[PDB]
């Protein structure tokens, strides 16, 4: 790894702020067995003035179970005039838990319930952040507003297993079932629009690339595969990821070329391997010990991965 | 090893103000930008940009 | 016990003289230092392991076909045919040999010259399991080649594999290791790699049949990583590396004079400039 | 003597060839005073003070040595 | 008890793996067998971690016999390798302080002098 921060216990869950939060330093939320910390990263590739990693805690919530994902709302701002810190989590108990707070004592939760099975994924999928997507082990995609009211549910055929808006046009709701099925459903009309199959099963995490909003990255078995639409429901690369089961997709904020994968946690030491569409090998393969959760920094080449006791930096060469 | 006011060199040949572009042989320019690749290979070897300037990951 | 039909199926017995190793090695107690016998109870059984490798082996040179290895044949024996049994690649005795590798916990305490035994040992064992895979690969036909070059990735991750366990050990068996998986690209080039010896990959390329379009697609997918103009320390013989590492038409012009090229490339890099005005 | 006793304290401070050279340049002083040095001056004071010193300069070469063994890792 | 553990070594996990045997010995009291295997995995993930506190917490809560030694004695040859020389030091060796002097002293004289800073 490029850069190492030491945790205080196992990194379940990461994820970037992928908003501007109007701070000099990235933000970054990371789930650990009983808390979810927010901290502020800042590199040396941002300002000279840092030698290496600046990693500063801002806050810590007491979760109480292990938080399974993180959804950073986009209303997150840490402006000196009206500071809001605003992100959801799923956990082991099946429910959402929405934080509020102003960086200083004014700290909120609200607890959403209603999912009947473990929660796979969730995301804010509004412009204004007044709306949260998830998805399960019930079959259900469900939408939630902010006071934990159920607004909209969609039957899926299998288990949910990871959940994105799309980056430009309104109302598009993106969710891959573990079928290998991708479908996407518009929140107004609360219809599917259509869907994308994978040739691999288990489908594990797909991600929108936001540098170009025709495709579409995901991992599938042991392989990753991308479409671009609308040209084709059929992928239109399948390639190796990992030797034993991918887990986790995500495309980088910077580049549409670039995306990294993570193999299942398991007896084997955890590989993260990023990849350049123009190349038939990974560009980089890691190594993280036991790692969870996978984000890509928003303006920087580099990506974290969580593992024990550690987060995992790794910054690729362009 | 001012290397930067080396590149500067290819600015002020190709300037209108004094056409100095039109005095060069096709020799002379290929062996000035040979010279000013090897300026900016020096500038690559003290971690900046091939233009001088500040790089950022 | 009884031995008829442990020969026909005489390949159970070696999956099991290995656990019988372990539970063994359990009681070994030889986790300090001053544990020795017990050092040298695995080893008496890497030996047998590997004798009963190299006697399928030499039953291989011993062929009857007048077409596969004809050495051994009506033709001079003096010079023998490949060492691999042909072996298919067992999914057990497979295994039960990146199992023993990995009994190189062992050499962490252990005498030197023990450990060096024990060493050659299991460079001798490695060395018929990179050869049984170079013989199934090689029979392998054009058509169905979606399985053929995976296959070849999976030996490739195991020579990779081979390789970090040695990366430890010593480099004098590296050469044999590097000429047993011969026509080698992957083991020599990262060897070129992580040295300041661009004149080795230079004299690679030099002494090869299409070394050029495996280095550009092997160097290529491990650029970052070996050979890196940023891994290697490129000034001294790391930029005599960085020579033939910094292996291209914008540097065309600069050793071939291609001006119309350069004009193209620099408008094009002028075009996608929005950071530096000046630039 | 005199500067043994420099030495002395600049060791009690909070490479291992360097804390033995130390030991050695000790070793060779003490040996000449056993020879050149009289009896009557033998017998003065700085004596278990020079020892409290030595004590020092080699539990400092030891734990030096095994950090040097360890940067060599 | 034995299982969830195994799951808990797999996905290598160990401060799960040391919270659930924990829990399982309560129900599997009679179990002992078991409960020296996990052990023994906990107290290896432990070592392997550089962990060595827990490590040698590990190591006197297995049922079989001796496994408390064989902690002890890799874990030397270890801490020798990482040239963390002070912390073995300021450890004193549990119970038997003379054990693991001797044992030691047995090992290094039955070696060579070149290949250990052992003596040192």
């Amino acid at each position: 790894a490029t850069y190492t921060v030491d945790c205080e216990d196992y990194v379940h869950v990461v994820e970037f702020n992928p908003f501007d939060s109007g701070e000099a330093g990235s933000l970054l939320a990371y789930g650990g067995i009983s808390y979810v910390v927010i901290a502020s990263c800042r590199f040396q590739e941002e300002d000279s003035t840092v030698e290496g990693i600046e990693f500063k805690t801002l806050k810590t919530f007491h979760h109480g179970e292990r938080v399974v994902a993180i959804a950073w709302s986009p209303e997150t701002r840490c402006d000196a005039l009206l500071p809001l810190l605003r992100f959801a989590t799923a956990a082991g108990d099946k429910k959402i838990r929405i934080f509020t707070s102003d960086f200083q004592d004014k700290n909120e939760y609200k607890v959403i319930e209603g999912h009947s099975g473990y929660i796979n994924d969730l995301v804010f999928c509004s412009p204004e952040g007044t709306d949260i997507a998830s998805v399960g082990d019930d079959h259900t995609c469900r939408i939630w507003d902010l006071d934990g009211k159920q607004i909209a549910m969609f039957i899926l055929r299998s288990p949910g297993m990871s959940v994105a808006w799309h980056p430009e046009g309104a109302f598009k709701l993106m969710v891959a079932e573990k079928t290998g099925t991708i479908r996407f459903y518009d929140l107004t009309t609360h219809q599917a629009i259509l869907s994308l199959e994978s040739v691999q099963v288990p489908l594990m995490s797909a991600d929108w690339c936001v540098r170009n909003t025709l495709r579409i990255g995901a991992v599938a078995g042991n392989d990753w595969i991308i479409w671009e639409m609308p040209r084709s429901s059929y992928p239109q690369d399948n390639k190796p990821a990992h030797a034993d089961r991918a887990r986790m997709f995500r495309w980088s904020k910077c580049n549409e070329n670039v995306f990294a994968t993570t193999g299942y946690p398991g007896k084997m030491k955890s590989q993260i391997a990023i990849h350049h569409l123009a190349h038939p090998q990974p560009i980089l393969i890691g190594t993280a010990p036991v790692g969870s959760g996978l984000s890509w920094h928003r303006r920087l080449p580099l990506c974290v991965v969580g593992g024990y006791r550690k987060l995992f930096f790794w910054l690729t060469e362009m | 090893k001012q290397y930067k006011d080396c590149l500067r060199l290819a600015d002020i040949v190709s300037s209108e103000n004094q056409k100095l572009y039109t005095v060069f042989s096709k020799t002379e320019m290929r062996n000035l930008l040979q010279k000013l690749r090897e300026s900016s290979l020096m500038l690559l070897d003290l971690q900046l940009d091939p233009l001088g300037y500040e790089i950022q990951s | 016990t009884a031995a008829d039909v442990y020969f026909r199926e005489v390949s159970q017995m070696e999956i099991i003289f290995e656990c019988l190793v372990d539970k063994e090695e359990a009681d070994l107690e030889s986790t300090s230092i001053d544990s020795v016998e017990w050092a040298n109870i695995v080893v008496n059984v890497n030996t047998i392991l590997k004798d009963m490798l190299h006697v399928a082996c030499q039953y291989r040179q011993s062929k009857n076909s007048l077409y596969k290895n004809e050495s051994g044949i009506q033709e001079p024996e003096h010079v023998p045919w490949t060492a691999s049994s042909g072996t298919a690649g067992i999914r057990s005795v497979v295994t039960r040999q990146h199992g023993i590798i990995l009994k190189v916990y062992p050499q962490a305490d252990s005498g030197l010259r023990t450990i060096l035994i024990e060493q050659l040992a299991a460079l001798l064992n490695y060395l018929l399991d990179d050869y049984v895979t170079q013989l199934k690969s090689i029979d392998k036909l054009a058509n169905e080649e979606r399985y053929n070059i995976l296959e070849m990735e999976y030996a490739q991750k195991r020579s990779e594999l081979l390789s970090p366990l040695l990366i430890l050990g010593q480099y004098a068996w590296a050469s044999n290791l590097a000429e047993k998986y011969c026509d080698f690209d992957i083991l020599v080039q990262i060897c070129e790699m992580t040295d300041n010896q661009s004149r080795l990959q230079r004299y690679m390329t030099l002494f090869a049949e299409q070394n050029f379009s495996d280095f550009l697609f092997r160097w290529y997918l491990e650029k970052g990583k070996r050979g890196k103009l940023l891994s290697q320390p490129a000034s001294q013989h790391g930029q005599l590396a960085a020579f033939l590492q910094a292996h291209l038409s914008w540097l065309h012009e600069l050793n071939s004079q291609e001006f119309e090229k350069a004009h193209r490339t620099l408008q094009t890099l002028a075009n996608m400039e929005t950071r530096y005005f000046c630039k | 003597l005199t500067l043994l006793l420099d030495a002395l304290p600049l060791l009690e401070q909070k490479s291992a060839e360097q804390t033995y050279e130390l030991m050695r340049c000790l070793e060779d002083r003490m040996a000449a005073k056993l020879e050149s040095t009289s009896p009557d001056e033998i017998q003065k004071q700085d004596s278990s003070i020079d020892n409290t010193k030595v004590e020092m300069l080699r539990l400092a070469l030891a734990r030096n040595l095994a950090r040097a063994i360890v940067t060599e890792g | 008890y034995n299982r969830v553990l195994r799951l808990l070594e797999d996905v290598g996990l160990p401060e799960l793996v040391i919270q659930l045997a924990t829990i399982a010995i309560g129900e599997a009291s009679d179990d002992w067998r078991s409960q020296a295997a996990l052990r023994t995995r906990i107290f290896k993930h432990h070592l392997d971690m550089g962990h060595n506190n827990q490590a040698y917490d590990a190591l006197t809560q297995i049922p079989d016999p001796s496994r408390q030694l064989d902690c002890l004695r890799q874990l030397v040859v270890v801490l020798c390798e990482r040239s963390q020389l002070q912390d073995l030091v300021e450890f004193p060796y549990v119970n038997l302080h003379n054990e693991v002097v001797g044992i030691i002293e047995s090992r290094a004289r039955a070696v060579d002098l070149m290949t250990h800073n052992y003596y040192e």
